[PDB]
């Protein structure tokens, strides 16, 4: 591990508090698109899934993750919302 | 320094399309990058005239 | 540096300096007897030769350049599906086979070689130009399994997904692809997205 | 430095 | 209406009847009308093939006549001197003029001017550049530049106007454009003419930083002389008062951070207004703004002045902007480099949220390797995502490989011929091999290494020497010995901050001594190591085989790399032997620069220096006598001659095969021989600890226009050596060479700049507190040694 | 490494007299490489001139013997604004924006004031009023009595402009001028109010071609002289190009009698017809010698060129008359024929007077 030079590693979408909190299930995705933004990943096997996945490790530990998924359906409308804003 | 008649391409990995499970569907296929199959008796590498035709 | 020759001395000297394998020289010849006729009843014969004589003396900047301007000014033409496949040789030379560096060329190379077999399937180059579309995918495939693999180690996983999921969808068939599968997995795990890691672990137990 | 440079190889 | 049975052609030449047809809209069996017909002329010029084209109605026949542009046959210069004929027809490839293509004639008088402006940035303003074209048997041009460049113009003053508070001169000492260049001297930018937008910068942030916040540009005109031989340069100014700053409003979408930004915006009241804390503020704000997700914040600050009681009101105006997220980095024109030698210098993260900063950072970081030639970026909106965009970076790869050869002369050297080859980028993989050799008055050295840049995805370098040293200790002003030394060395170098990095490794050394004339400190160590040669030739060999961990720490947070005003340097060397070597000693050298400035201008910076070595044996060994601290000369203790501080030679009496004729000998046989001989013949020591102490001051006779060019100081050195395992007691007569209490200081006055012959730096102390058998030496210099 | 153009070599002349040098002084270092517009200037048997540096000597016109010496520096003073002397005072424009007034008397300073810019143009003295024209545009204008800044008329510049910013004429309390883009422009001496503003210049292309950084009025017609441009005479009351010809110089003519005595860009001398312009005569003789502006001398056309020979052009054939190596400093700044004596100053500073 030692005291190397990590460059902050930041991935995926980018989520506040005054955000999550504005996606009430029942919206088309064009709703939720403009809510957060696009995701930055989708379930590409069969499943209108979106991951909001907020990843935030910067110089020496501290890796911070919080995983916001919204399961869909077959026509284009949010049926669950699934968030936990840690890992452990 | 750069390739004159070469033949390195023929061992190439061969493309086999991919068996999907079941309950899951693999990414759609951009038809972009997709190679129709043409009953070619044609030459390849060294074997095949790169030279230009002529008539008359 | 060619003095004023007759037209047939001259055709006679580069279509010799040819088939000895002399390129720079034939070319030297060819190349003047051009600017001499650029057009004539048989000064399409003059700039074929032209392009064969530049590809193997490496010269290929001036092989795309002059098959460019020949199919700008004869797309009609009966021979047009030989200078495609020159094209496709061409922009191929440029590319790498250890494939990872810019594939402007293997992506440009990749083109020619299709509208060649799409628009000729019955050419005398077609099947040729089929095993070099089945490399070419294969490398640019290769291309994105590098930039996946960059991103594992930088742990930017995010990207390694994405890359791979791309990578499932412009190139499945190939064999650089069934090794990013993997890496895809690991990127879910490491993510916690073990729901998704599970959905890939069994694309990886269906195939090879 | 000193004299010059070359940068061709 | 009108119908069409047949198309028919007249003045198709190089253009194929197919290549007409499937350009123009009006088909056979076509119903056109006069409008749907200047449809196709309008298109068949469109393709660029025809000079002039007119579709005619031929009673049933649609008749299409053209004259095709002539075929470019040749393009012949005469007359370019300052552009070689191949730099030039490379440009014009890139431009659609090329031999074989067909001419746009009315773009000759384009093609004309167009390479004026190439001339005019240089400064070749009387240049001209015709273009002679000549008709050809069969519709073929030969196309001929007569160039006729002229005397390139020199700028013969730059005045400055309204400037009150400082003479025109001291501001000028500033700008990369020069109204006088001197020799015989300083290399001291040329005297030519270009971009003077970023020169007028400097001069604003100059008035800014002083507290000048109404300070304004009026207009900079830009004369010639008639003859275009002279060039002139106005900056007319107005010159705010002095206003100190009140306080900072912030007003705008501060996406809700006003918490954060409220005190990133608090300044002491009283100071001066600060034009570049002020762009520090705005750059820490979109620092922030973009620590949270923001991409482009937008930060502007107009200040409102109040002239009663003079002080400004900085309103901030903040606005957070949008979010994206970045789809893809791609690489265009690496067609050498490897995808991931680039990549790896990226700070933009890939799949995850855009930053102007982090794309940028990510480009400087790219020009700085040197791999490539030019550096763009292009962010492009992901088609069908209104926050999806893919980093472009287009490269354009250089030549990395290069011969290089230096000749520098100083003094404590003699002249050093550094020379070698080097390949900074091997076959694209940012590998950096090379064979490096320097030539010195007392060294021939000649290395090859191998280097890793990213050993590691962080930055950890893992890089490989294999050397060759031979040593002359006799040119080296030291007791007259010989090593002949080679090996290899394997490091590791930690990146660990902006400022720090540690370096460790093992090495492998083969040192291999002889003629050794005989002293008794020299000696002391070699009965240590279980060898006794000949007290009384000089016909000797030392072969050691040592393995050593090497371990370093350079710490730099020097301001500027030339002159530096502010900040330290402390770099730390040290190794150890480990078990298994022939020899058995730990060696530890420190240095120290700390520069201090005492005025705002920084003119007046305090340099203190130190230099600090120890090392000693482990198993009742010794520390080789050429792993030895030496102090003197300029690079020490300046006013005394290289390497002459602190012990020295107490000679053995011999004789060498050298053949005692008519020159001066120590201890020889030959001229009595009675025991041993003291001399003023250096050997120092295990223990160095010079410390110098400079006071950097304005030059205070020459032009202000560029006094700042030459660095004038005052320096008082002090430096020590000694030996440690003197006996000073069986050589009771001899001096106590354990005491380092025998402090030699020096005092003098240095002077550097940059001549045409490359870097230049003077010194001249009279030593005044100077021990026994101390050579002096008052005046040294460098002339860049490399 | 090669200029573009032969500097036409020393025309081989047979001289019809001998030019002399009555007396010689000089006057510090001069102007030097700096090209500048400062002349010496001649009022009542007295020759006043200056140097670069801000050294300014009064001669006799006859002995060329000191009378008064003073300087203007603490740092040199870039004296430019060829010397002009008018009502008891020297006036002289300074390239730190500086304009001085001198008693002719003692040589004490009368007044100085702070202008708009760098005082390159000759002051010219008319009605009540001294006319800087310096190198922002700005045609300001100096009270005579005290230096107060009447008004300024900010005329507008190119990007890139030559140097010698034009003096003004004056006609019926109008202040005729040149302007740095073309446009020869007419203001009131009262207010400094536009009246007319007519452009003379042709323009070329996309790259840099430029105008002109003096005119005369005689009979209600205006004369001026673009750089590139072209020579007009102007309505004096419209300013509407009454006749215009395809010829160019920065270096101020001369309209005497029927004929208008021109030294343009390329340095060949010609006399045209006032009337339309057509040319009567032309002297290619002194090509790219880099000449001076012309002067009349007793019949005789007198300019001077780079390695500091005056030259003497018979005006009815354009044939030479004489020749003379006087300083081998150079020439530049305009000569001067005023009193029956010809003063001129070489870059060094060196005042010479020709006579027989």
């Amino acid at each position: 591990e030692r005291v190397v030079y990590r460059p902050d590693i930041n991935q995926g979408n980018y989520l506040t508090a005054n955000d999550v909190s504005k996606i009430r299930v029942g919206m088309t995705q064009q709703q939720v698109a403009y809510a957060l933004g696009t995701p930055l990943m989708s379930d590409p096997f069969g499943t209108n899934t979106w991951f909001y996945v907020f990843r935030q490790q910067p110089g020496h530990e501290g890796v911070t993750q919080q995983t916001l998924t919204l399961t869909f359906n077959s026509s284009g409308v949010l049926t669950n919302i699934d968030n936990k804003p840690a890992l452990s | 320094r750069q390739v004159s008649g070469d033949e390195a391409y023929l061992e190439a990995a061969p493309l086999a399309e991919l068996h999907a499970p079941a309950g899951m569907i693999l990414p759609v296929t951009s038809g972009d990058y997709a190679i129709p199959v043409t009953n070619g008796s044609g030459a390849v590498g060294k074997a095949l005239d790169i030279r230009p035709p002529a008539q008359p | 540096e060619v003095p004023d020759n007759p037209p047939n001395e001259i055709y006679a000297t580069a279509q010799q300096k040819l088939q000895d394998g002399n390129w720079r020289q034939a070319i030297t010849q060819l190349e003047a007897l051009d600017n001499r006729y650029p057009f004539g009843p048989y000064s399409q014969q003059v700039q074929l030769d032209l392009i064969y004589a530049y590809y193997k003396n490496a010269d290929l900047p001036l092989a795309q350049a002059a098959i460019d301007r020949f199919i700008r000014l004869n797309p009609t033409h009966p021979n047009i599906d030989y200078v495609m496949y020159m094209r496709g040789l061409t922009n191929m030379a440029l590319d790498d086979s250890r494939s990872d560096r810019d594939p402007q060329h293997a992506r440009a190379a990749f083109s020619d070689f299709s509208k060649l077999v799409r628009g000729y399937p019955n050419s005398q180059y077609t099947t040729d130009a089929t095993k070099r579309l089945v490399f070419l995918k294969d490398r640019l495939a290769k291309y994105e399994y590098s930039v996946a693999e960059y991103y594992t180690e930088r742990g930017a996983w995010v990207a390694v997904v994405n890359r791979v999921e791309g990578m499932l969808r412009d190139y499945p068939d190939t064999q650089a692809t069934r090794d990013a599968l993997p890496l895809m997995e690991n990127a879910y795990r490491q993510m916690q997205m073990n729901a998704q890691a599970e959905k890939v672990a069994k694309i990886i137990a269906a195939n090879s | 430095n000193g004299m010059l440079s070359l940068g061709v190889s | 209406g009108f119908v069409v049975k047949d198309i028919h052609f007249e003045g198709l030449q190089r253009v194929a009847v197919g290549a007409a047809l499937l350009s123009m809209p009006v088909r056979t069996g076509d119903t056109v009308n006069d409008e749907d017909i200047s449809n196709t002329i309008r298109a068949l010029f469109a393709t660029g093939n025809f000079e002039d084209v007119r579709v005619l109605r031929d009673g049933d026949t649609l008749l299409v006549q053209v004259k095709e542009r002539p075929t470019i046959a040749s393009i012949t210069f005469s007359g370019n001197k300052s552009v070689k004929d191949d730099m030039l027809k490379q440009n014009l490839e890139a431009s659609g003029v090329r031999v074989g293509e067909s001419l746009d004639r009315t773009t000759i008088a384009d093609i004309e001017k167009g390479l004026e402006d190439f001339y005019y940035s240089v400064g070749k303003y009387s240049a001209s550049v015709k273009a002679v074209v000549t008709p050809l048997p069969r519709n073929r041009v030969d196309l001929k530049l007569v160039f006729q460049e002229g005397v390139s113009a020199e700028i013969q003053q730059i005045n400055i106007v309204g400037n009150h508070a400082f003479t025109t001169d001291e501001l000028i000492s500033h700008f990369q454009l020069r109204d006088e260049v001197p020799w015989w001297v300083v290399g001291d930018r040329k005297y030519q003419k270009q971009k003077l937008a970023g020169d007028l910068e400097t001069l604003r942030s100059y008035y800014l930083d002083r507290g000048y916040a109404r300070f304004n540009i009026d207009s900079t005109q830009v004369s010639l002389t008639p003859d275009k031989k002279g060039i002139y340069v106005t900056v007319n100014i107005t010159e705010g008062d002095q206003y100190k700053l009140s306080g900072v409003e912030v007003s705008g979408n501060l996406a809700g951070h006003s918490a954060e930004i409220e005190q990133l915006t608090k300044i002491e009241p009283g100071e001066l207004y600060n034009g570049t804390k002020v762009t520090k503020m705005e750059d820490d704000i979109k620092k922030l703004l973009g620590r949270y997700g923001y991409a482009y914040p937008r930060v502007q600050s107009m200040p409102e002045i109040n002239d009663a009681d003079k002080t400004v009101k900085l309103r901030v105006n903040v606005d957070a902007g949008n979010r994206f997220y970045v789809r893809k980095i791609r690489f265009e024109g690496n067609d050498t480099s490897k995808d991931a030698v680039l990549r790896r210098e990226m700070r933009q993260m890939e799949g995850a949220w855009l930053g102007s900063d982090l794309v940028d950072q990510g480009k400087e970081r790219l020009n700085r390797l040197g791999f490539f030639e030019t550096v763009d970026t292009d962010t492009q909106r992901v088609p069908g995502s209104p926050d999806q965009v893919d980093v472009v970076y287009k490269v354009k790869e250089r030549n990395t490989g290069s011969f290089n050869f230096g000749i520098g002369y100083g003094t404590e050297s003699g002249v050093s011929f550094q020379a070698g080859v080097q390949q900074d980028n091997w076959l694209g993989t940012g590998y950096a091999v090379g064979i490096n050799g320097t030539k010195n008055d007392y060294q021939t050295y000649a290395e090859l290494s191998v280097t890793n840049p990213y050993f590691t995805v962080d930055g950890v370098s893992l890089g490989g020497r294999l050397f060759y040293n031979d040593f002359q200790a006799d040119d080296a002003d030291l007791s007259d010995y010989t090593n002949k030394s080679y090996g290899t060395d394997v490091t590791l170098g930690f990146p660990i901050n902006e400022y720090n990095s540690l370096r460790a490794g093992l090495g492998y050394v083969h040192n291999s001594l002889s003629n050794m004339q005989p002293q008794v400190a020299m000696w002391r160590y070699l009965y240590s190591m279980g060898e006794h040669p000949s007290t009384s030739d000089q016909d000797n060999s030392f072969k050691t085989d040592d393995f050593t961990f090497n371990y370093g720490w350079t710490y730099n947070k020097l301001d500027r790399g030339y002159f530096p005003t502010d900040g330290s340097r402390v770099n730390l060397t040290g190794k150890v032997t480990i078990p298994g070597s022939d020899n058995e000693y730990y060696k530890v050298t420190l240095d120290t620069a700390t520069y201090v400035p005492i005025d705002d201008d920084h003119k007046w910076v305090v340099l203190g220096r130190t230099r600090w070595g120890y090392g000693d044996g482990l198993g009742g060994k010794e520390m080789p006598f050429y792993e030895n601290f030496y102090a003197g000369g300029s690079s020490t203790v300046r006013g005394f001659q290289s390497n002459t501080i602190g012990p020295k030679a107490v000679y053995f009496p011999h004789q060498a095969s050298n053949y005692d004729p008519d020159y001066d000998y120590e201890c020889a046989t030959q001229d009595g021989a009675k025991d041993l001989c003291k001399s003023d013949d250096a050997v120092g020591g295990n223990a160095m600890a010079v410390a110098s102490l400079e006071f950097i001051t304005p030059t205070p006779f020459i032009s202000d226009k560029y006094a700042n060019s030459v660095r004038t100081s005052f320096f008082w050195d002090m430096g020590t050596v000694w030996d440690t395992n003197w006996d000073s007691s069986q050589y009771s007569g001899y001096p106590d060479w354990s005491d380092p209490s025998n402090i030699r200081m020096s005092a003098g006055i240095a002077l550097q700049w940059m001549s045409p012959l490359g870097p230049l730096v003077f010194s001249y102390a009279q030593p005044f507190k100077k021990y026994d058998g101390d050579k002096a030496e008052q005046f040294q210099f460098n002339i860049g040694k490399t | 490494e090669e200029d573009v153009v032969k500097m036409s070599p020393l025309p081989t002349v047979e001289n019809q007299f001998t030019p002399t040098t009555a007396w010689s002084t000089s006057v510090g270092s001069g102007i030097g490489n700096f090209y500048s517009n400062l002349h010496p200037a001649l009022a009542d048997n007295v020759v006043y001139a200056a140097d670069r540096a801000g050294l300014v000597k009064a001669l006799n016109a006859d002995d060329g013997k000191e009378i008064w010496s003073v300087s203007l520096a603490e740092e040199p003073a870039l004296l430019s604004g060829g010397v002009t002397v008018s009502g008891g005072h020297v006036y002289i424009g300074s390239e730190k924006a500086q304009v001085y007034a001198l008693n002719t008397s003692d040589g004490t300073v009368a007044w100085q004031t702070k202008v708009a810019g760098e005082a390159l143009s000759r002051p010219v003295v008319s009605d009540g009023l001294v006319l800087i024209h310096t190198s922002n545009g700005q045609l300001q204008a100096l009270n005579e009595a005290d230096g107060a800044v009447k008004w300024t008329v900010n005329l507008d510049m190119p990007s890139l402009s030559l140097r010698g910013e034009s003096a003004p004429t004056t006609a019926f309390g109008a202040a005729v001028v040149g302007g740095d883009n073309g446009r020869v422009s007419a203001v009131l001496m009262e207010q400094g109010q536009m009246i007319w503003q007519q452009r003379i210049s042709q323009a070329t292309g996309s790259t840099e071609i430029d105008r002109l950084s003096t005119p005369v009025v005689v009979n209600g017609v205006v004369f001026a002289l673009a750089y590139n441009g072209n020579l007009t005479a102007l309505d004096l009351r419209s300013g509407q190009i009454m006749w215009k010809r395809e010829l160019g110089s920065v270096n101020d003519f001369i309209v005497d009698g029927n004929r208008i005595y021109l030294v343009d860009q390329n340095d060949r001398v010609m006399a045209l017809t006032i009337d339309g312009g057509v040319t009567l005569w032309t002297q290619s003789d002194l090509l790219h010698r880099l000449l001076t502006s012309p002067v009349l001398y007793n019949g005789n056309l007198v300019v001077g060129d780079s390695e500091g020979y005056l030259h003497w052009i018979n005006v009815e054939d354009g044939r030479f008359v004489a020749q003379q190596k006087v300083d081998s400093s150079g020439f530049q700044t305009e000569p001067v024929a005023a009193d029956g004596k010809l003063l001129i100053q070489a870059k060094d500073g060196t005042v010479y007077s020709i006579t027989r």
